This record gives structure tokens, sequence and C-alpha cells, in this order.
């Protein structure tokens, strides 16, 4: 028939594949060959990389940041000394950890206005339904509406050095640049037009919880408001119960010197974020980073499994094969 | 008893002459449409689904379990609607055929369809007579003519019909207008023997005579006139109620058995989703019963939420699981095995090897519906006048294929059983060391000796056996004895003594068989101890109602009329055509649809089970994991066409090489690859996936930054790997179960990674200034500067397919 054609006929050409366990067999060893060297890489460089992660949230009788746990006057003021027994080398970051923060709760992670936090006119007077128990107050519209931004982390976490006289040195924490480029500088955006910050949100107001509203949270143009740096990373949401939100880095000093030297430390806290209501923890990390990233040794250990798994079961696959 | 004047005047309440083999008219389509469209349980789960979200106050819109219903509703009902308008447009070039009727003094030309009770119609040498004449005159003296009625009964001999003796002498065309007569005939009857009725011929002056009439008058239709230049007969049956439409069985709606085994699975992943949906609630209202739990003063209730009813909450909460696990059973699966069902159908037309070069055409797919029950059967009924015979081209070497298949073959005729069992043996039916049973009318010229000799040759002669010894030989009078009569005798059951010798002889010859008889063999081997699917493949009008009875119904374009190729699934122009039809086209049908439904669970599955697991580290508050965008377009997008291209031209065995060997039809025999095993296999390896894809996300999100900037990740960005590796997961499982590597394939697997990975790229990337909730504005292209995450996606890709590698290297060696 004139219709005769290669596929309408069936007969298109094809690869046809033969996978037979004779060509199978040098797979399972070049797989667990390739994983477990690599697997040895990802191990001792989780090894090599320096955390240090203290907990601040008091409740303990005899912790120093106890005194304020439920405090009379306000802001709270609480240092804590750790050590350091081996010196930081690369450039450090600092983090702060909350356990039992659910930022993954449906009721929760809805509760912003994207388009109002993008910088868009219409949505800056009349945010969203989505973030509807903190949107207006006092018949005006909250300019960071939602639980997110009303709920932002607002400890201050200083770091001193005890140098050899009992006077200590301040070691300077860099905050811009934590928050991702993208969601910074095209998600993340003011409103459009204006001379000050303090002119743009006219006619909307603070989130209840602030103390300050958004156009003074930082004294910096370019970190003001809703560019925010600790903002940006706050509304963020966590993926977890327990997670880690970064809040400073310290760059490495152009010296040979390791950015934090062995020795003692002040952690001198202003406690202003309280968690102990929903049995929550409270903590700052410091770490060092590598290509991989942070301390973890789950990569390190599943590579490792996985190519020596796969290379036992080829050596057993190909002295089975030897009967035959 | 009905009366009809010959000349159509007087000396209403009849249809008019029309052939409908389609099922719908423009009424009932849509009704009907429904009825057999919600036979399927995932639409009627998706249907309650929708009912409940409007009558009651939800989170959830219903347009999102509505569209994809009224979608797939209406998707496998313009296919249905085509295909009949096909049979619609193949009534229409015989209904519209030409006929001559003596209208007055005239031989005006009328269509087939325009012919009324009481019209004298001409008939004309070999011509098939357009309806149920009676013979009033035939241009020769003596008034006889021979009439063949291969198509109607089987016989191959000429009958003669005899004319009325009151107007053997009326001819020209002429003569017939100057006559009166009124004939007062017998309702309708499907008999197709006997006829009552009478003529009372009135003259001018004086004619009261009543000549009666009989069978030997009357000129069925569908039964051509040989050996007879022309005749002039009167309609008095008229399409519907000719005795060649009454002996039809009436259509029914057939599903095959992958369509059943899909309601049966989606059985099983309803009991998963209500235990996902019950699990979920129970922990959650367990979860909150901490006052800090709920509340936590970061996240407040509005006054609404808080005042409502807990009940009503709980219901609610219920069915918002419900809809979040939604996508375990799938509708776009209905879209795709309709839409592969119908392209999947044009490979038996445009086949060549189904050509006639003396009739010059091919094969007919009046159904798509039915492609990969053609793998499945069971049984063959086949005729014996036109289908198997002289024998047919290769009606001998056929029959041997359908034995090394495993089939059975039974012969449901009507001719002569003398005739019947010589061309069984020359088919090589009937061996020579073959001891034939026969249980014909010549041994049981009684009732009760029946039963002296079912049992007989049953218990003392048939458990005494080789299983090819023996062969049955029954007759159309005998086996009314055994099904009327066993309406009796319920502790020895005549039917049931007989169907086990039927079981037990390597072939059945039935013979001297109404077509009301042989649908009821059908439909007795139809229900025996468990789901034998079972074929018929006839030619003529007797072999209709067995094919509208049969799972499968083959019909053969032969000389005698094209009855049985309209009211069939499948039309091949040759007996010989099946063994390809079979052994090479329904074993791929099969085997396509049946690993494309197994893969949409799997898919689904794999799919679902991580964003279930992440409800024990949210708040059990039903967060989805994964995005709205990738959500959606996950099943119609990312995972769509790999599935489509295999099983419409995907072969795990040469077309060539499982025609010539016809063993390996036995392999998927039984509804192998959609059995228990298989498909604990599959829920089993999905199920692994998924516990795999979300606890190696997991345990990877304890680093507090996965790259060397030291930035931190989000709940998206969790989601959006996990993603990544299901899709690349299920994409690369299925390239592991390909073995015809087209350039198509190459195109739609390769095609669906690489549109993937673009389009988190694109999605995020580009600000669309419509959108409100712009939460994927870079999430992949920050998840990509970090080398930690590619080297644990690429390790969770190998441990999930690590299952079927060694499954790979153990089974498909040796
Ligand atoms: C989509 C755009 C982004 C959405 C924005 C985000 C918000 C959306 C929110 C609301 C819901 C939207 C839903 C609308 C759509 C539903 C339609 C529906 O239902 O038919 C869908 C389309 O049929 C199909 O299978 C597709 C047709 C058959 C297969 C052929 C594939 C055709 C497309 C291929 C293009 C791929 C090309 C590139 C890759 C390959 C390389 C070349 C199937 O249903 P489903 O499985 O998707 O629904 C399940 C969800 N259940 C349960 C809630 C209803
Ligand atoms: C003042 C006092 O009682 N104990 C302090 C202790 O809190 C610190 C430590 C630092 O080395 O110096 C001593
Ligand atoms: C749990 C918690 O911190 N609640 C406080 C609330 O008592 C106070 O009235 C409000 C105003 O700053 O800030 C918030
Ligand atoms: C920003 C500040 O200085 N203090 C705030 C306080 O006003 C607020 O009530 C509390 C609730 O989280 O968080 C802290
Ligand atoms: C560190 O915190 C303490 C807490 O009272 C307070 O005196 C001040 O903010 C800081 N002191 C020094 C010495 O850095
Ligand atoms: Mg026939």
């Amino acid at each position: 028939r004139p219709d005769n054609t290669a596929f309408k006929q069936q007969r298109l050409p094809a690869w046809q594949p033969i996978l037979t366990a004779g060509t199978v067999l040098p797979i399972f060893f070049i797989i667990g060959l390739i994983f477990i060297p690599i697997g040895i890489g990802i191990f001792v460089t989780s090894n090599n990389i320096r955390e240090i992660e203290i907990d601040y949230t008091g409740t303990e009788p005899s912790s120093p940041c106890n005194k304020c746990l439920s405090p009379d006057v306000t802001p709270c003021f609480c240092t804590i000394n750790f050590t350091l027994e081996k010196s930081f080398e690369g450039n450090v970051f600092m983090y702060y950890g909350l356990s039992n923060f659910y930022q993954n709760h449906r009721r929760y992670v809805k509760s912003r206005d994207d388009s109002q936090l993008n910088g868009d006119s219409s949505a800056l007077l009349n945010p969203s339904k989505e973030c509807e128990p903190y949107r207006r107050n006092e018949d005006k519209p909250i300019a960071p509406c939602g639980a997110i931004m009303n709920s932002m982390f607002n400890d201050t976490l200083e770091l001193f050095l005890i140098g050899q006289d009992s006077y200590p040195i301040p070691i300077a924490l860099k905050k811009k640049g934590i928050a991702w480029w993208t969601d910074k500088n095209v998600k993340f955006r003011n409103p459009p037009g204006g001379d000050n910050l303090e002119e743009r949100f006219k006619g909307t107001t603070k989130p209840v919880n602030w103390l300050k509203p958004v156009y003074m949270l930082d004294s910096d143009p370019d970190n003001n408001g809703f560019i925010n740096e600790d903002f940006i990373v706050w509304m963020r949401t966590a993926a977890l119960p327990t997670f880690r939100k970064l809040y400073r880095l310290i760059e490495r000093k152009s010296d040979l010197h390791p950015t934090l030297p062995a020795g003692r430390y002040w952690l001198n806290v202003t406690y202003n974020y309280p968690v102990h209501y929903f049995d929550g923890r409270k903590r700052m990390i410091l770490s060092t980073i590598s290509w991989m990233g942070g301390k973890n040794p789950f990569l390190g250990i599943a590579y490792i499994a996985v190519g020596s798994i796969s290379f036992l079961l080829g050596v057993v696959l190909l002295v089975i094969n030897h009967k035959y | 008893t009905r009366t009809v004047f010959v000349g159509n005047h007087p000396v209403q309440r009849f249809c008019d002459n029309r052939i409908v083999s389609s099922k719908y008219t423009l009424w009932n389509f849509l009704p009907k449409n429904l009825f057999e469209q919600f036979r399927r349980i995932a639409n009627f789960y998706f249907l309650i689904i929708f009912l409940v979200e409007v009558t009651v106050d939800t989170p959830t819109s219903p347009v999102t379990s509505g569209l994809p219903l009224f979608f797939v509703i209406t998707v496998t009902a313009i296919k249905q609607g085509y295909e009949d308008w096909l049979r619609h447009r193949a009534d229409n070039e015989v209904n519209k055929s030409t006929v001559y009727i003596i209208e007055n003094a005239k031989r005006v030309r009328k269509e087939s369809e325009k012919i009324k009770v009481g019209d004298v119609v001409e008939v004309q040498a070999d011509e098939t007579f357009p309806c149920d004449l009676i013979l009033l005159s035939s241009c020769t003296t003596d008034g006889t003519c021979y009439v063949t009625t291969a198509s109607l009964d089987g016989e191959s001999n000429c009958k003669t019909h005899y004319a009325v003796r009151d107007t053997i002498a009326l001819c020209t065309a002429e003569s017939i207008d100057t006559l009166r007569a009124a004939i007062e005939c017998e309702q309708p009857q499907p008999d197709l023997y006997k006829f009552v009725g009478r003529i009372n011929i009135y003259s001018n002056s004086l004619e009261a005579v009543a000549r009666s009439l009989g069978p030997e008058n009357l000129l069925l239709k569908g039964a051509t006139l040989k050996n007879t230049e022309k005749i002039y007969g009167v309609a008095v049956y008229t399409g519907m109620e000719t005795k060649m439409a009454l002996n039809y069985q009436g259509k029914s709606q057939k599903r095959s058995a992958v369509e059943k085994s899909i309601n049966a699975f989606l059985i099983v992943y309803l009991f998963i989703l209500l235990t996902k949906a019950a699990v979920c609630t129970t922990l959650k209202y367990v979860w909150q019963s901490t006052p800090y739990n709920d509340e936590p003063w970061y996240n407040q209730k509005t006054q609404k939420e808080r005042e409502t009813l807990k009940v009503l909450k709980m219901f609610t909460d219920f069915l918002s699981f419900m809809v979040l696990f939604n996508f375990i059973i799938p509708v776009s699966m209905y879209v795709t095995v309709e839409m592969q069902k119908f392209l999947g159908s044009f490979f038996i037309s445009w086949d060549k090897d189904f050509y006639d070069e003396e009739i010059n055409e091919g094969a007919l797919v009046n159904t798509s519906d039915l492609n990969e029950e053609l793998g499945q059967v069971d049984y063959v009924f086949t005729d014996k006048t036109g289908t198997l015979t002289k024998l047919q081209d290769q009606a001998a070497e056929t029959i041997e294929a359908l034995h090394a298949a495993g089939l059975k073959v039974w012969v449901l005729t009507g001719d002569k059983m003398e005739t019947a069992k010589s061309t069984c043996y020359a088919c090589r039916l009937f061996q020579t060391n073959t001891e034939l049973l026969e249980l014909t009318t010549k041994t049981i010229e009684e009732s009760e000796r029946k039963e002296d000799r079912l049992h007989e040759l049953l218990i003392e002669y048939r458990k005494k056996l080789e299983h090819q010894e023996y062969g049955l030989i029954i007759d159309g009078s005998t086996l009314s004895l055994i099904l009327n009569s066993s309406q009796d005798s319920s502790s020895n059951n005549y039917k049931s003594i007989f169907l086990q010798i039927c079981m037990k002889c390597t072939a059945v010859l039935c013979c001297r068989m109404a077509p009301l008889q042989k649908a009821q063999i059908v439909r007795m081997v139809k229900n025996l101890k468990g789901s034998p699917i079972t074929l018929s493949i006839g030619d003529g009008a007797n072999d209709v109602s067995m094919i509208l009875e049969s799972h499968v119904g083959i019909g053969i374009k032969g000389k005698e009329g094209r009855q049985a190729a309209r009211n069939s699934d499948y039309s091949v122009p040759k007996f010989k055509h099946l063994k390809k039809l079979l052994l090479a086209h329904g074993h791929l049908y099969y085997v396509r649809i049946a690993h494309l439904v197994q893969y949409f669970f799997y898919k689904n599955l794999c799919f679902i089970l991580p964003q279930f697991l992440y409800q024990f580290f949210c708040g059990f508050s039903q967060q989805p994991l994964y995005d709205a965008a990738y959500l959606t377009m996950y099943n119609i997008c990312f995972t769509s066409l790999p599935i489509l291209a295999y099983s419409l031209l995907e072969q795990h065995i040469n077309i060539d090489t499982l025609t010539s060997d016809p063993r390996l039809y036995m392999k998927i025999s039984g509804n192998a690859m959609l059995q228990l095993g298989p498909f604990l296999y599959w829920t089993f390896l999905a199920a692994f996936e998924g516990t795999v894809f979300f606890f190696g996300t997991y345990f990877l999100f304890q680093t507090a930054s996965l790259e060397e900037n030291g930035k931190v990740y989000g709940n998206w960005t969790f989601g959006t790997i996990v993603f990544t590796v299901l899709v690349f997961t299920v994409t690369l499982k299925l390239a592991l179960d390909t073995r015809f590597w087209t350039w198509i394939n190459h195109f739609v697997i390769w095609g669906s990674l690489a549109f993937y990975v673009f389009f988190s790229f694109f999605w995020g990337g580009i600000i669309w200034p419509f959108l409100k909730q712009q939460r994927m504005y870079f999430v992949f292209a920050q998840m990509l500067s970090s080398v930690s995450t590619w080297l644990a996606i690429i390790l969770l890709i190998f441990i999930s397919l690590f299952p079927e590698i060694l499954l790979i290297v153990l089974k498909n060696v040796r």
C-alpha cells in the first residue's frame, strides 16, 4: 500500500540494547570504584570543618541567660563564655538556630503578600487576605503584613575575644551579603517612587510585634526596608521544625592570623526573642565552610556505604557466575 | 397477525427498512455514554469529590477536582462519538443502496432504506433480497427460483422457492399493477424456517381464493438469488423485523480485562488514600492537643477559624488531606489510555499483511477499546462455511499456530453434520487417531437417552483417558435438550456434565446451530470457572450474535456479505490474518498498556509518598511539599510524553519474531503482567523509592549550609530536590524498561529531562507581573550553585534504581 512507510508498518529503526548480566557486572565495579574515593573525600572534608554551637535559651536555673526568661525590665542583656580549642581558619559564618519553630506550617507559609514585598504600589495599600490576622491594625494596613514578617527574629548577638588582658577586643561581623543575591536584588523590592523610605510608606503601619517600622530597620539605604538582609533571610521559611538561619559572616583577615583564634570568647546577647512559650530552644552557631558547605557526615557515610555494597555485590555475582 | 397489501393500496404501524449496526443515536448518546464512563472507579471518586466540594464550604475550590474530570469525560466521549459516527456511515452505504420497486406501471429505483411493507420489489440474478420478500411471480414458468442462504444458516446448497399459484403469470411490471391482494401473515419471528400466512387475491368480479402461505414462498433478507434472471416479490418484513435481523442478540458494552484491572488497582489505591488521610488526621488532632502546638503565638488563627466547630473541622481536615493526596489516583491516565488506544488501532488498518488483493481492502477497526484483549484470547469460536472454507489459503496452518499458542478452537456452524465433520478433518482439527464422541440427533432420538450417554462418555469414558484423543460433535437440536431440559436436574446437571466433556476434548464441533445458539455456547464458555477470554470469527449474518457475545468479535470480509464486518470489533479479509492479528498485534497491544497502567500508578505513588511523609515533620497541617507549579505539571508535562511514546511504538519482542514463534502468546496469557505479583512489586518499589527520596533529602538538610557561601535553603528548595530526584528516577526507570529505542523515544525521554531542567531555569528566573506568589524566583538557580546537592541527588537516583538494576542482573540472565 502507498502508506507502507516505516512508522506505519512498525519497522522504524531502533537501538534494541541487550541488558544482559555479563555487561552490567563491570558497571557494579565501576560504580563502586568511583563512589568510594568520592565518599572518602566528602568524609574528611566534613571532619576538617570546625563548628561550635552554644545554647542560650535559658530554661536552666544555673544558666547565665535565665535571669531574663521572664524579665521585668527590657531589653535584657546576658553574656555567655565559651572557648575554642582549635582556631577557625577560613571565613566563618554566624548562624542562629530555633527548634520547635514550625515555620513550615500551612497557616504560616502562606501568610505573606509576595506582591507587596516586590514593591507593588497597589498591594502596599491593600495587602492580600492570606496574611489575615496580621494584616490591618489601627485602621491602617501593616506594611510587612503576615506572621512571617510579624514574628521576625530580633535578638542581637555580639562576639568578644578575651585578650591577654581582661578587656575584650570585639570582632567585626558583616551584615550585608547573607541573603540570596536573587531574592534581594529582584524578588524583594522597595516601593517604586519617593525621596526617602519614610515617605514611600505613608498609609501603612508597622507590624504589631515590631518595635520600629520597616523603613527604620537599618541606616543603610541599600539595607533599609523590604531589602534588609536579616528580614529577607527570616522571610524564607525553614523546611523543618528545627532550622538555622544565617545571621552574620566574619570575613577572613588579610593577615595570616586565623579568623577566630583559639581562646576564650564572650557571646553577650540582647535577649529579645521569647521561645519558651512553645518549648523551643535557641542557639548561636559559628562554623567554617568548604566546597560542599557545612559539617554533614551523611553524604560521606552514604557514598562509602553505597560504593562498598555495590562492589561486594559485584564480587559475589562474579564468583557465582564462575560455576557456568 | 399483520395485514399487508400487495400494491400498497387498499383492496403504517410498520417501521422503515433500515440497518442499525451502531450503538448510540443522537438522543441517548449522553445518557448511555455517562453510564459507561462512570463505570470507572476513578471517575466515580472524582465526581463524588467534586460534588462534596460544592455543597459544603471548603478552602479548596471545586475547580481543582472538576476541570480534570470534565476534560477526561469529554476526551473519552469525542473518541466514542467519532468511532460510532464511522459506524453510522457504514450503515449509510447499505441503507442508501439501489433497489427497484414496481410502484405503478414503472420501474422506479428507490433506496434500500425507502422500502415500505407491501411494495412489489424486483430482484435480479446474483442480487441479495433487500428485505423479507414473498415470491409472487417469476418470469419463467412454474414460478420457481433458486436461493442460496450461505450467509443466513451456513448451508452451501441451493434452495428452491415457489411462487404463488395465482400470480405465477404476472410479469413485465405492467400486469403487477393490476393485482389486488391482501397478505395476512404472522408477526415476525426469528425461527428462520417456519412461516404462516394467507393471500386473498380479489379479482374484478369475484375471487375469494385464500391460498395459504408457507416458508417455501418467503424469500429471506440476506440470501442471494441464483439461476434466475429476475423475480417479483412483495415486502412483508422491512428491517429490524426481518428474520435475519431478529437473530441479532443486541449490542452491549465490551470492556477488556485491562480496564477491569485498573478498577481493581483503584480499589487498593483508594484504601491507601483513605488510610493516609485518616492517619494524618488522627495524628494531627493529637499533635494539636498540646496548647502550644496550635496557636504558638507566631502563627495565630483568625476569629472565624477559632470560632468554627471542631467536629466540622475534623471533616474539613480529612477532606483536605484527601485533596492533598488525591494525585495517588490518576485521571490523566485515562486521557493517555484512550489516546494510545485510538492511535494504536491505526497499526491494524495500516498493516500490509492484512491486505487482500482480490477484494482490494485491508483490516477494519470498528472499536479501539479492545486492542489489548486480542493478546488475551483463551477460546476461539470459528464458523466454518466462508470462514474456514476447498479450504481457505492457510486455514489449516493458522489453526496449528492457535493450538501452539495455547488457544482452544471450537467450530460453530449451521451446516450439515457430515459436511462439517469432513471440513474439520480437512483442516486437521480432527486427526485420524481422534475418537469422536458424537452427541448428535442420530443417537439421541429421545429425552432420557441423553442422560444415559452424557454421563457414560464422561465419567466412564473420558476420565479413563490423552487430551488430544477425543473430539466432541454436538447438534443444535441436542444442545437445546442439554440447555432447556437442565432446569429440573440440579443434582447431576446436564449443562455441567456437557461442559466437563467439552473442556476435556481437543476440539468441539457444533452443527445445525441457530444464530442464537452459537451465542449461547460462547455464553456458557464465558462463565465457567473464571474469566476465559473468548473470540468469535465469522463471515455471515448467523455469526453476528456470537460476535456481539464474545469478549472480542472478529469479522470476515467475505463474498457472502458484510453483516458480520459491521457488528464486529475488527474485520480481517481472511481467516489466516487472525494469526498475525492475535500473535503479533494483540501481544504488543496488551504488553504496552499493561506496562503503562502499572507505570502510571508507580509514578503517582512515588510522587505522593514524600508529600505524605512531610506531614510528620510539618505540623500535620496539609502543607504541600512541592510547589503548585510542580504538582500540576508533573503529570502533564514532565512525565506525560515518555509513557505515551513507549505504549504506542515499543516492541519488547520484535514484530517479526513473535509471529514466527506462537508459543510466546501464553507467556502473557491470563493477565500475567497485571496480577498481584507484579502489582506488589511495582507498589513496593514505588514505596521504597518514595521513602528514599524524602529521607535522603531530610538527612542532607542537617548541614546549616549546602554551598560555599554559607547560605541556607527553605521549604521550596527542600521540595525541588525531592522533585528532581523523583523525576529523574521515574524517567530513568522507564529508560531501563525500554527495549525498542527509536529516535522518538530518544526525543521524549531525554527531552523530558532536558525540559524539566530548563523549566526550572525559566520559571525560576523570570518575574511575571500578573502572578501573585513569586515564591520560586530563583530556587533552582540557587540550588544549582552547590556541589553537595548535585552529589546527593545523583546518589539518591542510583539508590532508588538499585532494585531495578539488581533484578535486571539476576532475573534477565539464564
Ligand atoms: C499548568 C500551568 C501552571 C499552573 C499554575 C499554577 C496554579 C495552577 C492551579 C490550578 C490547577 C491547574 C490545573 C489545570 C490543568 C488541568 C488539566 C487536566 O486535568 O488535564 C491534564 C492534561 O492531560 C494530560 O494528561 C495531558 C494529555 C495527555 C498526554 C500528552 C501530554 C501533552 C502535553 C505535553 C507537553 C510537554 C512538552 C514538553 C516536555 C516534553 C519534551 C518535548 C491531566 O490532569 P492532571 O494529571 O494534570 O491533573 C491531576 C490533578 N487533579 C487530580 C487535581 C485533577
Ligand atoms: C555585652 O553584653 C553585656 C550584657 O550585660 C553588656 O554589658 C554589653 O552590652 C556588652 N559588654 C561588653 C563588655 O562588651
Ligand atoms: Mg458462512
